[PDB]
């Protein structure tokens, strides 16, 4: 959820 | 595809040769066996590999002479030996002789012959139990069978065709002693479960057919147009068709409410069966018509809470389709608001049979309505009304005490089914 | 209550039916995130 | 009295049970063709 | 080139895949045993669309039938163009749902749908350039509803730019055979909106309307119901096959259709619809194919555009004719479309001219086409749903598979919203 | 110039290797007493790569049986074709290996390992120029894998620059017909890694499914499972025998599968397996015989690829047949598919065509793959090893006869390297 | 050349050779004058020239009474005269007498003929023993034998079908003393055993069969129904053959732990066997039923250790392997931790021969099993009862004193037992 998170948030 | 039946009682096996000739004229058995592959028959004969076809039946009583005519009967080499299961002294109007003294011994030998007719089965529909509530082999070891036929299964399918005691006339005084502990047991242990009532059927036979002094044969007719019925479909091919688990999903809106009961429609004898027409309309006014029903209980007083409709022979999508509209007209019939079309409609093809002996005559329509109704808890009432009319002084208590037994099931079984008449309460109520 | 109740695994997938449900609700969001992203990307 | 009549009753079931005990004769394949013992249901 | 895979879906589903591969077999002149009879040649052309090639000179459909019973799809080979399928489309349960939408939904049809995405994945990979699929199925089933929106739900997560059409069969207001009906229909129209292209709704009081009040037929069956329904869904897919001056894919008959991509739901017709008494007084004439689509007494679906509009509407015409007087017969009785008609769409009429008639015929017509009284049939369907649901009818049978008692209350919201969606036109 | 040396060890492995031999005679018109009948000259013009001459125009095969017990070498002898063997390269001892690993290897299995290296030497230095030998046995047996390893783990050292080929029958997971399966198979595939070329895996779990679900008989049996692997036999070596417009050997498919020393596990398949009833509307093309190679469910292993990724993949066309139309649909399933194939490799996929068809069909074709989902078949054998040896139950009839504990112990750890092996060019 | 010798020793031992030897001469075609009207026969029968076949049989007794019946009957030209070996006064039901004072007599003489049988013999295979555990020379003497042929030929295969003293039907006073001073010499010299009591014998004949009353025939007929189909894979050919050593091989874990429990599948009449099915998969249901079971203990009280079954007739490996998964869902059974591959199978072609004036049925398929359990612990700690209950107050062991014997066997082979039924329950609980 915290690295969906990250991803989410480069994108 | 197969269905096994499970007769227990005497009315076990007095049902165990009506139902069983019907089904040897159905399909053309001969009463040694054979036939002169078809495989229609496959969910009730089994087959050996000399052309014979044995039932897929078992057969329980505690008293040694109701099966001894039948083991000396016209089908004495139909049924293999090993399937009719007697006792050696019987249970007597008692509950706990047959549940936890006498019936040890023949718990044991029916669930070792079960696994050997469900062993057969690729497919098993469901077994079906047909009892009366009222001796000790139909009340207690049938109250037994079922306990460890849920362990043994779990999740296979019970059928419970039963004989209630009639409201007036009954064989003993001692039945609701036996038909309100069964149906404080068989509640959690029964997918569906009918009811029938025999003086309800006397109603029928010799007043609408021209038969006066019957016998329980010319009733045990009447029971096998029905246990046929709903395995109609299975075995003949239909326009539409329903199974055994389908019947009962459409039926059983909530786990405890699982009764339904209601009638078969062109019962009329053969002097009013080829002098007037018998329509699909014609037929469906007797199945909503009170007193051609097949209970003494009266659905004008209760709500239609859901139906079922078994249609056989020479009918067409147009007219089941048709008086099923004019039902809705008429405010005699009263359907409750939470089931809005409350149908479930099988059509099968093949006409039913004229069973040598019987009364009624060749007949193109037919209807085995099955519809719960709130007006079954008229029958709890006046059941209540006769244990605590017979419990209220302690009455022949003494016999079940002292039969491997405690005083207080009878307690506990009793305000059992006083919150299940809570439970067929509330659904006549509506927001 | 020590003694397994008679009845109760239906409740054991009643329980992970709800967690089934769950997580997945929460997937959903998060590929529903992704697909404005890529919607977006799309654009660029 | 009505007769032994096959016009509607149904035949074997090809879907379901897949195994020989239920033909007659040897056979080497499954039989898989629309005939049945009830085809006359179209005429 | 194009290439289509049709899918059954029930007991329902099969009984309508019967007729349907009759009717085109005697369009593409194919003989009970399978093999070609023909006394054209534009009837071996573009036949490839819908029949595999086998060898001999054979054509087997691309057809899979489904169903969680096999004691109907054995009927399906019993029947009589049965013998034309190739044994492995049958795709059988043991025992089904059988009137029940959730044990297809997550039990006893959610590990049936891993077994049919084999077939279809080796039915459209054999294919070249494949078009499309096709769905026809019931609604008030188990398999078909239950299990056969988890076919929808899942091929469209693996085919996501092909087009696929359903031939919906959605429970009647009089004509019905299920108490739990609307739980099968509600819980499946979100699983159908969110993901289908085209639907039609295939009401069967339709069907006895058009029989009765129009051909006059004694006793009409289900078979006397199955062509009139599969003489729309040849027609549908005609100039797919046959030749015109100007043509209509199926994916064209919605591209001008399709606004909004929820907003998918129709009710058809036909034209020839004339007693064997009244075959005599054939004046066949352009007026007399168009002016039964405008009359009420022959839509396919139990609704009405007196209470609301023809907001979206398509014809497809068959027959080798005149140009000037397929478009000048719309215009006739469209002026007059005062109230009946929306204003932001002017010119609504999608046509088309399939030279190659129906088979034993000159000319005919068909319609589909959008409406917002089609609103009025899924809130009779929820004025049951609501008169049902307070009470807890069913319940036992539908908590026992998981599924809680949101998936309920959203699938009244998820769906009343969708009737206030195609509402605001009216 | 090119011969192949037959080596066949056990009941297993001689009820294969029977009918083998009557596929091949009927491949190249051979009448059940040895003499020639045919109609063409491509029949006979590669001929010597399995048989031996012999007197009056008369061909014997270059096979050896060997046996511990002489009961299964009278119903070789006495079926259709089994008076074509010459009588000397029949060996059998007279007290069986007992299902015991240890016996045949140690014990009964190393007089009789002496008596057959008289035989396979007459054998092998009586061709031109020997392309490489064969095996075929069972992995659960006593005599089919104790001495059978005993050969291999002998005749590599004396003939280090040929071909050992071998055709294993390793255990079944779901059918077990001997409990004491697991001290035989973990302890002959230690054997198999340091001595073998190539080695097939076939599970006879996996020639059942084939021969009920896809064929359709009514009746398999242990003839129509021998039919199975003499089609896959026939097809790897069918490029030594007949002209092609693309050949393959024996060497170049173990030149391009086999990257590393350790690792050649294979796992077989055929295409064209039709019904009866179904044939009428099957065989069609040559994309119905790629179609049926790669389908999960024609594996003659009871291990699915999917779990894993193809290292390398092989395949041998049989039929005369479009050398484009060939190539088109290799390069259509290496594309399609990502994850099924390993990333180092760009081209994974060999081929070959070869212009006679077997016999009766008129086109047809062959499968090799080599997997790293080959290494589930290992981790459910020492489940079940360190199972039984946890609790030492079967031990005395393998230690008694010569062995000792720690022979086992070195045994699974020579597994649980090959297990790690490929599960490091997993990723 | 795969020889197999056969010592019967006791009336309990030449009585079951009587039922086995008259059933090889119906399964070849050995008439009883020796006379093959016409090398099958080869492992039993040996052959002089003049085409006369003599069985490798050893009858033994120290009573006259017994074997003079064998030497006057139908088959007494059967046997060479020297084969049937008799005393002159019998052990009297004394372990003492048979194995120390009257036993010597006759182990000199036996070990004669043994050693010239077993020089005829190219591949002997192994011994086979049948005794009892009651008697005199039953118990003693057979200890006796066994003591010596360890040595006279060491590692070879020594087998004894035996009958254990049943639990509570018995015919002696002095039954355990015996029974349980037989131990050592069925523990350190035995290759396998099986024990089987007459009590479980004869709830199959009454129940299987309809046999009531059954005489000690109808009981020693089965009993050739389980040798005959252990050898016959060494006869007659099979798709898949096991010799004596390959079971045992695959059934004996441990070389304390040699106690298998046999069972044969179809016993049926021929009354029923025209309504049973009698497939491959339905008799193989049947070996494993603690009713149908040979030894009066039930194997569902403990692990399955391992197992071997024998099918004879028109059995295909498709339907053996299909039977036997059915077998392994059930969790009714249960097997040993450390036993997962679990089984071991024998299809042998030939079907199992009929003999007239007995029980049985002619079939087609049969299975015999021969399995190992943890729940034998059971039946010799029903006798650890039954012993020390009366060597408690030293009843009877005046007898054995006097007759040559210490009297520290009483208090050591009682321990040599009682460490054997803590061995078995080590050897089934779980890591």
């Amino acid at each position: 959820t915290p690295a969906c998170a990250k991803a989410l948030f480069e994108a | 595809r197969e269905c096994i039946s499970i007769h227990v009682g005497q009315a076990g096996v007095q049902i165990g040769n009506a139902c069983w000739e019907l089904y040897c004229l159905e399909h053309g058995i001969q009463p040694d066996g054979q036939m002169p592959g078809d495989d229609s028959f496959n969910t009730f004969f089994s087959e050996t590999g000399a052309g014979k076809h044995v039932p897929r039946a078992v057969f329980v009583d505690l008293e040694p002479t109701v099966i001894d005519e039948v083991r000396t009967g016209t089908y004495r080499q139909l049924f293999h030996p090993e399937q009719l299961i007697t006792g050696k002294e019987d249970a007597a109007n008692n509950y706990a002789r047959g549940h936890y003294t006498i019936g040890k011994e023949i718990i044991d030998l029916v669930l070792d012959r079960i696994r050997k007719l469900a062993d057969q089965c690729t497919g098993l529909q469901g077994f079906l139990v047909f009892h009366s509530f009222g001796g000790g082999t139909g009340s207690g070891f049938t109250s037994l069978l079922m306990e460890r036929l849920s362990v043994d299964y779990g999740k296979k399918s019970k059928l419970e065709f039963s004989i209630y005691p009639a409201p007036q006339v009954s064989t003993a005084v001692v039945e609701p002693y036996n038909s309100i502990l069964t149906t404080h047991t068989t509640l959690e242990h029964s997918d569906c479960a009918f009811m029938v009532d025999n003086e309800a059927i006397y109603d029928i036979c010799r007043r609408n057919l021209d038969i006066e002094r019957p016998t329980y044969t010319n009733l045990n007719r009447l029971i096998g147009q029905i246990v046929s019925s709903i395995t109609a479909s299975l075995r003949f091919d239909g326009a539409l068709n329903v199974d055994l688990t389908e019947f009962q999903t459409n039926l059983v809106p909530y786990p405890r409410i699982h009764f339904p009961l209601a009638t078969y429609a062109p019962v009329i004898s053969a002097e009013k069966a080829y002098h007037e027409q018998l329509s699909v309309a014609e037929i469906t006014n007797a199945c909503f018509e009170p007193a051609n029903q097949m209970v003494k209980c009266d659905p004008r007083h209760g709500k239609y809470m859901a139906c079922c409709l078994l249609y056989r022979g020479d009918v067409v999508p147009k007219d089941v389709n048709a008086a099923i509209a004019t039902i809705k007209t008429k405010r005699t019939i009263q359907f409750v608001d939470w089931c809005p079309t409350g149908f479930k409609v099988g059509i099968n093809y093949q006409p039913p049979t004229v069973v040598p002996g019987g009364d009624l005559a060749k007949v193109q329509r037919a209807v085995c309505m099955l519809s719960n109704t709130t007006a079954i808890a008229e029958a709890w009432a006046r059941l209540d009304h006769k244990f605590d009319l017979m419990y209220a002084k302690r009455a022949f208590v003494h016999w079940y005490v002292g039969e491997g037994m405690e005083e207080g099931e009878f307690s506990e079984a009793r305000e059992d089914m006083a919150a299940l008449e809570k439970d067929y309460e509330e659904v006549g109520v509506d927001s | 209550a020590r003694l397994p109740l008679p009845m109760h695994r239906d409740a054991r997938a009643q329980q992970t039916a709800e967690v089934v449900h769950a997580h997945a609700r929460g997937a959903r969001l998060t590929a529903a995130r992704l697909g404005r992203a890529q919607h977006q990307i799309n654009g660029q | 009295r009505e007769e032994y009549s096959i016009v509607h009753r149904k035949c074997r079931s090809q879907f379901t049970d897949l195994n020989g005990s239920k033909r007659l004769g040897i056979n080497t394949w499954h039989d898989e063709s629309g005939i049945y013992a009830n085809s006359e249901a179209k005429q | 080139m194009r290439e289509i895979v049709h899918l059954q879906a029930g007991q329902c589903g099969n009984q309508i895949g019967a007729k349907f591969w009759e009717v085109i077999s005697d369009e593409h002149g194919i003989d009970p045993t399978g093999t070609y009879h023909g006394d054209s040649d534009l009837q071996l052309e573009r036949i490839n669309v819908y029949y595999n090639e086998a060898t001999g000179g054979k054509y087997v459909p691309r057809a899979v039938l489904v169903d969680l019973e096999p004691g109907t799809m054995d009927s399906v080979r019993s029947g009589p163009f049965g013998q034309i399928f190739r044994p492995d489309n049958f795709v059988f349960g043991q025992s089904g749902a059988g009137n029940n939408w959730a044990k297809g939904h997550y039990t006893e049809g959610a590990e049936l749908v891993d077994s049919v995405l084999d077939v279809v994945r080796k039915e459209a990979e054999s294919c070249d350039c494949l078009q499309g699929f096709q769905l026809t199925h019931s609604l008030g089933g188990g398999t078909g509803s239950g299990m056969g929106t988890l076919l929808i739900s899942k091929i469209r997560e693996e085919y996501p730019d092909r087009i696929m059409n359903t031939f919906s069969v959605v429970p009647s207001p009089k004509v019905s055979d299920t108490v739990v009906e609307p739980y099968n229909a509600t819980l499946s129209v979100h699983q159908l909106v969110e993901n289908t292209d085209e639907t039609y709704c295939i009401d069967n009081e339709a069907l006895y309307d058009i029989c009765f009040r129009t051909l006059k037929l004694t006793t009409p069956t289900y078979g006397d119901l199955n062509h009139l329904v599969s003489a729309t869904m040849s027609g549908v897919t005609t100039c797919l096959r046959f030749p015109g001056q100007l043509n209509a894919d199926l994916r064209k008959l919605a591209v001008n259709m399709v606004p909004f991509p929820r907003l998918h739901f129709f009710m058809p017709g036909f034209a020839p619809l004339t007693s064997r008494g009244s075959q005599q007084y054939r004046a066949l004439t352009v007026p007399e194919l168009t002016q039964q689509m405008f009359d009420a007494k022959n839509m396919m679906a139990a609704c009405d555009p007196r209470h609301g509009r023809y907001l979206t509407v398509a014809a497809v015409f068959r027959g080798r004719m005149s140009m000037k007087e397929v478009d000048e017969q719309m215009l006739n009785v469209q002026n007059k479309n005062s109230s009946y008609f929306v204003e932001w769409i002017p010119n609504n009429v999608k046509t088309a001219v399939c030279d190659i008639p129906p088979r034993g015929l000159k000319m005919s017509a068909t319609f589909i086409g959008n409406s917002t009284a089609i609103q009025e049939l899924f809130k009779r369907i929820s004025e049951q749903f609501t008169a049902m649901f307070r009470r807890k009818a069913f319940l036992h049978w539908y908590t026992g598979e998981g599924m809680d008692e949101m998936e309920f209350t959203e699938a009244e919201s998820n769906m009343n919203d969708l009737v206030s969606e195609y509402q605001q036109y009216q």
